[PDB]
DNA sequence: CTAATGCGAGCACTAGTGCTCGCATTAGATTTTGTTT
């Protein structure tokens, strides 16, 4: 997914990445998406909660 | 090296002014107060203040930060009182101390090299401030270090204060 | 994360301990060693697992015998050096036999 | 701009979460203590007694 | 004056100070209008997430 | 986080000298819970 989004190169994606990652890599955004998803899975309607 | 070869390499014998670390990174500022652009630029600038060791002299300090008139430096871990004397927060030492350290260093190299040629390959991991070399070491499965085993134990190193360390170096 | 160190001390004092643990397996030396064997079988051209197996009780090569293997070929992979030692060594050597 | 600071909802959630967490830890302790039939031992560690 | 009591009252008062300064830095180093502005500014980023 | 360190300022007492006040920075500190067969 991440590679696909970097390929699109949409301004918004870079806007998000820049904010929730370090100056060297993007692993923190990876952990963020994992975490948000996992949390949303405890709702009867995950996508609505998101 | 730089001091020992200064005369030959440069032209004149020199004096240790210090050793400094520069943190290469693109910092992020976490401020509770709203900052104007100039203030932000100042905070970013501050994030690059160099740690390390200095020579405890007002002149050396002023040569490292010609901006500093009074107070704390934003470039080095030094500061000048209203007096104009060095702040005691400053990370500095005297001449004797710098030379003391460098001598200790060469001692370390001599002894180590000696033991290396002596064929010393013993498994002796240190432990200091809960930090071990093992965490970053690729050879954990080669050494097969087992603390539960008798004859396998860490080397406890006491994290002493600078004054204590230099004290040891002098007495040794 | 406190449980293992508790178990070790209570076991050290004759007190039987049970605990369903979910961590610590891969830092056990036997596991590192057996795994190393499996890796070497998958691909011997991994210096660290090979050296691990050689130094383990599985083979019992000591530090001298290890550096001795290295001397046959310094630049190549450790496996290459081992093969070379075999190629040159005489069957009367203990190291050769290992 | 290279600046970051908590928004109001972040602080709000941090406060909320702290008291929710403490509340639960309390309950956790209750479960622990109520497991015992006849004997209870409470063991802890600190730097200095006095 | 009991020495311990003097110090005890001092401690409590300083406690009050700390509580207020924590309150101030938490909520009132920025105007409410500024808080709302920063918040609203963050909206597009959240949508991408 | 929090605790200590130091430096400088002021406010108050009986102009200097005490001590509260404030700011700014290191130093040390800390080490997840469950869901299948
Ligand atoms: S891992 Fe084995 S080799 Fe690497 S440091 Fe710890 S003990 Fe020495």
């Amino acid at each position: 997914l991440f590679e696909d989004e970097y390929a699109k190169g949409e301004k918004a994606f870079f806007e998000l990445v820049d904010r929730y990652t370090t100056d060297r890599h993007d692993l923190d955004l990876q952990f963020l998406v994992k975490q948000v998803y996992e949390y949303s899975r405890s709702h009867p309607n995950p996508e609505a909660w998101l | 090296l730089s001091i020992t070869h200064s005369a030959d390499w440069l032209g004149m014998r020199a004096t240790p002014a210090g050793v400094l670390y520069f943190h290469i990174h693109d910092p992020m500022i976490q401020s509770n107060l709203p900052l104007g652009l100039d203030e932000i630029e100042q905070e970013i600038f501050k994030k690059f203040k160099m740690k390390g060791l200095l020579l405890g002299d007002q002149e050396v300090v002023r040569l490292m930060d010609t901006t500093l008139q009074e107070g704390r430096s934003n470039i080095i871990n030094a500061g000048l009182k209203k007096d104009g004397s060095l702040r005691s927060d400053s990370a500095a030492v005297g001449e004797k101390e710098f030379d003391l350290l460098t001598k200790h260093v060469r001692r370390t190299f001599q002894e180590a090299g000696e033991q290396i040629t002596d064929g010393r390959v013993s498994i002796e991991p240190y432990k200091m401030k809960n930090k071990t070399p093992c965490t970053y070491c690729a050879f954990k499965s080669v050494c097969q270090f087992d603390e539960s085993l008798e004859e396998n134990e860490y080397r406890p190193l006491k994290a002493e204060k600078d004054k204590t360390i230099l004290e040891w170096i002098k007495k040794e | 994360p406190w449980a293992p160190q508790i178990m070790e001390e209570l076991r050290a004092q004759g007190i039987p301990v049970y605990a369903n643990l979910t961590s610590g397996y891969f830092e056990a030396v036997e596991v590192a060693v057996a795994l190393s064997v499996l890796k070497v079988i998958d691909n011997p051209y991994q210096d660290i697992p090979l050296a691990s197996v050689l130094r383990s009780p599985i083979v019992g090569a000591d530090e001298n015998e290890l550096s001795l293997i290295r001397l046959e070929n310094k630049k190549a992979p450790y496996y290459e050096a081992m093969k070379d030692y075999l190629a040159a060594g005489d069957r009367s050597d203990e190291l050769y036999q290992k | 701009l290279r600046i970051s600071y908590p928004t109001l909802p972040l602080i709000a959630m941090k406060k909320k979460m702290r008291r929710e967490l403490l509340s639960e830890e309390l309950r956790v302790l209750y479960v622990a203590l109520t497991r015992a039939k006849e004997k209870l031992f409470l063991i802890g560690s600190c730097k200095d007694h006095q | 004056f009991d020495p311990a009591l003097l110090d005890e009252a001092t401690d409590l008062r300083n406690g009050a100070k700390k509580l207020l300064e924590k309150l101030k830095t938490d909520y009132f180093t920025r105007s409410p209008e500024q808080h709302l502005k920063s918040l609203a500014e963050m909206k597009p980023v959240i949508e991408t997430l």
